[PDB]
Parts: structure tokens; C-alpha cells; sequence
């Protein structure tokens, strides 16, 4: 049951530093040869750095002077990425990702860590409820959720706290002027709304904000 | 680094079919080659290596051939589960380098979109915004056009569009469009209408309401 499990990703202003971590789990960690990938945000998948049983035994991608550092306890089973000067298009998933044996063939990839380089405050969103326009007819009627204005990314939006799946689509956030917006739409049968509750959960991790936005009628 | 061009950089494909993709390197590469699998949301998976050693775990219905810097993936009989963003790999040479990817999506049959329009939330309008939404629902292909009015007159000004990915239940499309507007300017004006245009119809569906 092999695991990689990356960690230590954030935000962090343009010339500011980072360390990322890789706890690794099922397996001899001290005998696997281990890499950084990364994945910015047009899905373009590059080599950061490489490094053997050695520590001293490291190759990188872009070995300016102080940029990239990558290193290993194998007694905490952990890998390292040390991120120093960082520039805006440092901003990317990070993998962490393990070697089968003695060339660069990868087997297992981790879940990877988000990083995102910028000089914009983080900022709490703000969630408003899409109710249909005053009125009321049909078989199914469609409600929303619109999430606006904040930053990083990401929110999580669930319906009913995950139980209301089926008829859901949600809209992949979008930069608007520096801040982002994300909406979402759920379509149930015209019996079911609004003589049972339903309602938006927003998750902003990086402001700590969580909304539960219960959707009424307009009025008059 | 060797460059890595890979081909098509997306395609449609209907369940059951075969797909294949192609991968050319800048130089002589000798099977130090990976294909590699992003289903939609996830991490990549390793599928293949040494251009045609297939994973364990992996199904039979994944193939890799190909030698010197022509190289291929084919897929002889597409499932479901099979959609998603394939890489190619070099790891001949480092820094090891990735193709760019060739995105697998899903063929179905035309389908109309199901609008509705949103007025401002009375609790946007309190803070001094008002945005009018508009979405789209379960389409088929891809490409759509919105056309928002404002009392009969065209705006395109402040208008923000999003797509969502392939649906994973019906593989139609979906998408969201925000009218941004100042209160002051929403207030200035009475009918807000959506109107989309589909290849489905000649006519757009259309959806207003009246600020009353
Ligand atoms: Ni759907
Ligand atoms: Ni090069």
C-alpha cells in the first residue's frame, strides 16, 4: 500500500519562500531514488528536481543559484522542497513522485500540493442565493449559488452537505479583476423545492470562512 | 531538453472504439518512454513504460509500440472510464520532459441547452453589486454563444463565461454567465434578458425577466 502524501503548499508573495513535504508510507523508503513534478496551471507537466539515497546526489531542472533545494530525512520516511525566490509562474501542483529503480521511470505519484505565487491579500468570499425569478412552473426547477470575490483558490461548494448530488453542476472558478468567481446550479423536481430545504455549503479554507446559504422563495 | 510533440491534442471518440495517440521526440529516445493517465480531477497514473510494458493493475486494452523517436498509445477498445488527459514521457535524457497531452472526451448526440435566469440575490444588493446570471444546462457540442440585453440593447461589457468539463453521468456540457453590473447601473434599466445560440436550433432560447 504505497502512499505519498504532500503537504506545505499555499500562498506566498512573489520573492518569499516555501518548504513542501512528502510523508511516504508502505514501503523502504531509504532505498527509492525520489522526484518533484510539477503542474501549472495550463496543465503542463515539468521535472523540478531529483534526488538519490545520497544528499548530496541532487539534479534540477533550473539550478539558479538558490531557487530550488531538494532533500530527504529517511529517518522521518520524508521528502523536501525548499522553494526560495519565488516568482509568479512558480505557481503550480506539486508531485511528489517516487522511481522503480535505478533510471528516472516513475511508478507512484502523490496527491500533490497546491502553490500559488501572488501579491493579492487572501480575501473571504462573499455567497448570495439564486433563487428562480419571482413567478412559479414546470416539472423541475433550478436554483444557484454564487460565490464571489475571493482568493486563493480553492472553495468547495457542496448541496445539503454532500447529500444532494444528482442534477448538481458547478462552474470551475474563474479570475475576475484580481478576485475569483464560482457559481453553481442544481435542478430538482418542482415538488421537492422549497417544501424541503436546500442549501449552499461554501468552504474558503484559506480565510477559515464557511457559509450554509439556505435558498428561499423571492418575495413579494 | 528533448522536446516531446504529442498528436492530437484532443479528440472525441464513441464507447467501444479504437483511439490511438502519437508522441514524437527530437532525438533518438530508446524506449525510455512513458505514457501516463490524468483522469478528470485527479493526479496523474503511470500506464505504461519502456514504450510497451504495460502497469500491473493496468488492462489489456491499453497498448504501447513504437522505437527511436516515434512512439504511440492505443486504446483498442474505449470504456468510460478511459476519458481524461494522456502524457507522454522521455526520461532518456534529464531533466526528463512530458508531451503536452491529448485530452480524450466523449461523441453523443446534439442536444439543446436548459436556460434560466437569475436577478440579483436581494442580499447582493445590499452591498452595492448586482449580478444577473444565466445557466446553460446539458449541451451538446461544446460551443455556445450568450448574448445578454439590457432594455432591448446588447451589452457584452462585464460579462464572465465558464464552462464546466464533460459530464460524467450524460457527457453533455454546462455553463454559467455573469452579467457584473454596479447597483446603480442595474437600477437605471427594467427588462434582462439571456439569449443562447446552439447549432441544436436557428433561433436562440431566450430568457428575461422584468425588474417590475
Ligand atoms: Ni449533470
Ligand atoms: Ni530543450
Amino acid at each position: 500500500e504505497v502512499q505519498l502524501v504532500e503537504s506545505g503548499g499555499g500562498l506566498m508573495r512573489p520573492g518569499g519562500s516555501l518548504k513542501l513535504s512528502c510523508a511516504a508510507s508502505g514501503f523502504a523508503f531509504s532505498r527509492f531514488d525520489m522526484s518533484w513534478v510539477r503542474q501549472t496551471p495550463e496543465k503542463r507537466l515539468e521535472w523540478v528536481a531529483y534526488i538519490r539515497n545520497g544528499a548530496d546526489d541532487t539534479y534540477y531542472a533550473d539550478t539558479e543559484k538558490g531557487r530550488f533545494t531538494i532533500s530527504r530525512d529517511n529517518a522521518k520516511n520524508t521528502l523536501y522542497l525548499q522553494l526560495s525566490s519565488l516568482k509568479i509562474e512558480d505557481t503550480a501542483m506539486y508531485y511528489c513522485v517516487r522511481h522503480s529503480g535505478y533510471s528516472y521511470v516513475i511508478d507512484y505519484w502523490g496527491q500533490g500540493t497546491s502553490v500559488t505565487v501572488s501579491s493579492a491579500s487572501t480575501t473571504a468570499p462573499s455567497v448570495y442565493p439564486l433563487a428562480p425569478v419571482c413567478g412559479g412552473t414546470g416539472s423541475s426547477v433550478t436554483l444557484g449559488c454564487l460565490v464571489k470575490g475571493y482568493f486563493p483558490e480553492p472553495v468547495t461548494l457542496t448541496w445539503n452537505s454532500g447529500s444532494l448530488s444528482s442534477g448538481v453542476h458547478t462552474f470551475p472558478a474563474l479570475l475576475q479583476s484580481g478576485l475569483y468567481t464560482l457559481s453553481s446550479s442544481v435542478t430538482v423536481t418542482s415538488n421537492t423545492w422549497p417544501s424541503q430545504t436546500i442549501t449552499c455549503n461554501v468552504a474558503h479554507p484559506a480565510s477559515s470562512t464557511k457559509v450554509d446559504k439556505k435558498i428561499e422563495p423571492r418575495v413579494p | 531538453d528533448i522536446k516531446m510533440t504529442q498528436s492530437p491534442s484532443s479528440m472525441y471518440a464513441s464507447l467501444g472504439e479504437r483511439v490511438t495517440f502519437t508522441c514524437k521526440a527530437s532525438q533518438d529516445i530508446y524506449s525510455s518512454f512513458s505514457w501516463f493517465q490524468q483522469r478528470p480531477g485527479k493526479s496523474p497514473k503511470t500506464l505504461i513504460y519502456r514504450a510497451n510494458r504495460l502497469v500491473d493493475g493496468v488492462p489489456s486494452r491499453f497498448s504501447g509500440s513504437g522505437s527511436g523517436q516515434d512512439y504511440s498509445l492505443t486504446i483498442s477498445s474505449l470504456e468510460y472510464e478511459d476519458m481524461g488527459v494522456y502524457f507522454c514521457l522521455q526520461h532518456e535524457e534529464f531533466p526528463p520532459t512530458f508531451g503536452g497531452g491529448t485530452k480524450l472526451e466523449l461523441k453523443r448526440t446534439d442536444a439543446a441547452p436548459t436556460v434560466s435566469i437569475f436577478p440579483p440575490s436581494s442580499e447582493q444588493l445590499t452591498s452595492g453589486g448586482a449580478s444577473v446570471v444565466c445557466f446553460l444546462n446539458n449541451f451538446y457540442p461544446k460551443d455556445i454563444n450568450v448574448k445578454w440585453k439590457i432594455d432591448g440593447s446588447e451589452r457584452q461589457n462585464g460579462v464572465l463565461n465558464s464552462w464546466t468539463d464533460q459530464d460524467s453521468k450524460d457527457s453533455t456540457y454546462s455553463m454559467s454567465s455573469t452579467l457584473t453590473l454596479t447597483k446603480d447601473e442595474y437600477e437605471r434599466h427594467n427588462s434582462y434578458t439571456c439569449e443562447a445560440t446552439h447549432k441544436t436550433s436557428t433561433s436562440p432560447i431566450v430568457k428575461s425577466f422584468n425588474r417590475n
